[PDB]
């Protein structure tokens, strides 16, 4: 009944932050609860992945253990090939004000480059954020779906992608793409993040903040979904949403008196599986959110 | 390709 002001709520958060950064295995135990909730959701078959488990879709899933929930999967309606199904390993992640703020998805496969672009198109996606390298752990983790300077135009079904510009920056690149489809030409902005903040090194978290701030300089609102992907579309994909989300609350003076990263992630994992893969990412989210709050003083 | 994103990677 007696509401407290934003700042004060940040101070409550900051005050705690101190002891928590100490509380033994606090983060470990915290994250261990996330896995638990998932295990219970899978035991009760609460969130079906039937569509993604159909035979014809197996070739469209990069990892067998990462399957999009049915009720929150991005359905592909745009038909261009007598062989275009509706499936795609991706989910809608709700935003601070409503559904479809994000499209957490995997790195497209050679066999899903078409479906990828259908999606981006059908939902007028303006921003695409790639949070990974094409090559990691000695192997390929994402297929080429964008176009690079002086490289003409790659073709996926009826889509034409050419790279008009490519503003390289500190830790990421901004490819200004032009996609053609049935006489229509749209501009998509891809934010390729090759590096990843250093778990315990507070200084290394700044680059990731720069990205979202940059990303948000291109699309302040939530009119259209923001596509965010990694190899699997769970871990790093999940770190970006949460921080952007939290940041969105902070940018509008609406951080719930009882805000917590654990709860924000808990809720996100109900929309997309394995969102925020490990303890390290969990902690990164927490540390990054903390840095933001400190910056509000 | 399908090979556990969790199983290490």
């Amino acid at each position: 009944m007696a509401s407290m002001d934003q700042r004060e709520i940040l101070q409550k958060f900051l005050d705690e932050a101190q002891s928590k950064k100490i509380t033994k295995e606090e983060f470990a135990n915290e994250f261990l609860k996330l896995k638990r909730q998932s295990t219970k959701y899978k035991a009760d078959k609460t969130y079906p992945t039937t569509v993604a488990e159909k035979p014809k879709n197996i070739k469209k899933n990069r990892y067998k253990d990462i399957l999009p929930y049915d009720y929150s999967r991005v359905e592909l309606s745009l038909i261009t090939s007598d062989e275009d199904s509706s499936y795609i390993n991706a989910n809608f992640i709700k935003g601070v004000y409503g559904p479809k703020a994000y499209i957490a998805t995997q790195g497209p496969l050679s066999t899903t480059l078409l479906d990828f672009w259908r999606m981006i198109w059908e939902y007028s996606v303006l921003i695409i954020v790639m949070a990974c390298m094409e090559y990691e752990m000695g192997k390929k983790k994402c297929e080429r779906y964008w176009a690079e300077p002086g490289e003409m135009q790659l073709e996926f079904g009826p889509f034409s992608v050419s790279c008009e510009a490519e503003k390289r920056k500190s830790d990421y690149i901004i490819r200004t793409l032009k996609v053609k489809f049935n006489s229509e030409t749209r501009t998509i902005y891809q934010f390729h993040y090759k590096n990843w903040p250093d778990h315990d090194v507070p200084s290394s978290i700044d680059p990731i903040l720069e990205l979202i701030w940059d990303v948000r300089c291109y699309q302040e609102d939530d009119s259209v979904p923001i596509c965010i992907h990694s190899s699997a579309g769970c871990g790093r994909t999940g770190v970006i949403c949460a921080i952007d989300y939290t940041w969105m609350l902070l940018k509008d003076g609406i951080i719930p008196e009882n805000f917590s990263v654990f709860s924000l992630i808990r809720e996100m994992r109900t929309q997309r599986p394995s969102l925020v893969q490990t303890q390290e990412q969990y902690e990164l989210v927490y540390n990054a959110v903390l840095e933001l709050f400190k910056r509000q003083m | 390709y399908g090979e556990e994103y969790d199983d290490l990677y």
